[PDB]
């Protein structure tokens, strides 16, 4: 019913400097005397954590570095210094009247050392082959920035179909990313063809990281 | 100590009605309003409506009021909603919360609803030992893939838990109607194959507790 807008919708701090957040209102929740605005931090898989009511008024346990300001319809929270367990996505929400809405979302990221994936390749299991499927698990743990792209080769050749992708969130500790590509094929299709390819480009060098597996042995 | 404690996942066909439960400890349940928010995957936050554990007092959402009723049970101490008819749109998140005026203080962890409407499906437990070859050394990388299950989630552990700070769980994703999801765990070379790590795999709805012992291929 009243709408919340945040800006921006991303942004990217390094660590230890400042964030600043915004929470435009379309009717002044401040009404009566005191602003009725509040502040919530969410982890991914994690409930909303109150950071700050009322704009100004922090929740007890929570640090004093979280700041909010704001009166009438515009309100801003800001975070100086940032940490790496800071990695959420934030939410402004109001009271007054008269159904209660939440903000828009504002997703923070961390600006941090560019790092390079340890690509590590997996041959399917042995129990995989008595059921008839054959999957091929590929996996690129701790790198920076998240733009990453993944090529599976068969027999010198790519395929893209049956590529299953998966994109972890943010570490809270490393601020780093991580995925995971399978080849979801049958017993029939990986008997047939001999080595089998995982590829990687990224920002951090022009050689694509390759590691490959021989059936052969 | 104030705690919320909300049910399991769950699962359900479209035209069904569904109780979902919130227990409340540490605090005098009837002096407290509990609100209710629900979280589209991937999306913002909206708030369904408030109870009042005390006296049949509720107010909804308009956009939720024919759905959604609130009830509170005062011996158990638990505040239950009622979510009739459930569609596509109504597969998300849903919170219960504790608010003291005018912000919510305390959360539950969320009940994922899923509809669905599919046959729930036994997981399959794959461990993924490095490439055939006698160790290569440094710190090798271990994974352990879940093919083809339904519903959401799975609960991955590493050793009941103990070896739980070097390891990647990847987010679900959905894939000819059927879930696939893996976790990857890099330990030191020193530490395998001479202590033993294994791979722990729970699932609700199919009630199957899979141990995996990962062994050199």
């Amino acid at each position: 019913d009243i709408v919340l807008t945040q800006s921006p919708a991303s942004l990217a701090v390094s660590l230890g400097q400042r964030a600043t957040i915004s929470c435009r209102a379309s009717e002044s929740v401040d009404s009566y005397g005191n602003s009725f605005m509040n502040w919530y931090q969410q982890k991914p898989g994690q409930p909303p954590k109150l950071l700050i009511y009322r704009a100004s008024n922090l929740e007890s346990g929570i640090p004093a570095r979280f700041s909010g300001s704001g009166s009438r319809t515009d309100f801003t929270l800001t975070i100086n210094p940032v940490e790496a367990d800071d990695v959420a996505t934030y939410y402004c929400q109001q009271s007054n009247e008269d159904p209660f809405t939440f903000g828009s979302g504002t997703k923070l990221e961390i600006k941090r050392a560019d790092a390079a994936p340890t690509v590590s390749i997996f041959p399917p299991s042995s129990k995989l082959g008595t059921s008839g499927g054959a999957s091929v698990v590929c996996f690129l743990n701790n790198f920076y920035p998240k733009d990453i792209n993944v090529k599976w080769k068969i027999d010198g050749s790519e395929r893209q179909n049956g590529v299953l992708n998966s994109w972890t969130d943010q570490d809270s500790k490393d601020s780093t990313y991580s995925m995971s590509s399978t080849l979801t094929l049958t017993k029939d299709e990986y008997e047939r063809h001999n080595s089998y390819t995982c590829e990687a480009t990224h920002k951090t060098s022009t050689s694509p990281i390759v590691k490959s597996f021989n059936r052969n042995e | 100590q104030v705690q919320l404690q909300q049910s399991g996942p769950e699962l359900v066909k479209p035209g069904v009605s569904v109780k979902i439960s919130c227990k409340a400890s540490g605090y005098s349940f009837t002096s407290f309003y509990i609100y209710w928010v629900k979280q589209r995957p991937g999306q913002g936050l909206e708030w369904i409506g408030w109870i009042f554990p005390g006296s049949t007092n509720t107010k909804y959402n308009e956009k939720f009021k024919g759905k959604a009723t609130l009830t509170a049970d005062t011996s158990s101490s638990t505040a239950s909603m009622q979510l009739s008819s459930l569609t596509s749109e109504d597969s998300a998140v849903y919170f219960c919360a504790r608010v003291d005026g005018y912000a919510m203080d305390y959360w539950g962890q969320g009940t994922s609803v899923t509809v669905s409407s599919a046959k729930t499906t036994a997981p399959s437990v794959y461990p993924l030992a490095p490439v055939c070859g006698d160790t290569t050394g440094s710190s090798v990388t271990l994974g352990c893939l879940v093919k083809g299950y339904f519903p959401e989630p799975v609960t991955l552990t590493w050793n009941s838990g103990s070896l739980s700070s070097g390891v990647h769980t990847f987010p679900a994703v959905l894939q000819s109607d059927l879930y696939t999801l893996s976790s990857s765990v890099t330990v030191t070379s020193s530490t395998w194959p001479s202590q033993s790590i294994t791979c722990n795999v729970a699932h609700p709805a199919s009630s199957t507790k899979v141990d995996k012992k990962i062994e050199p291929r």
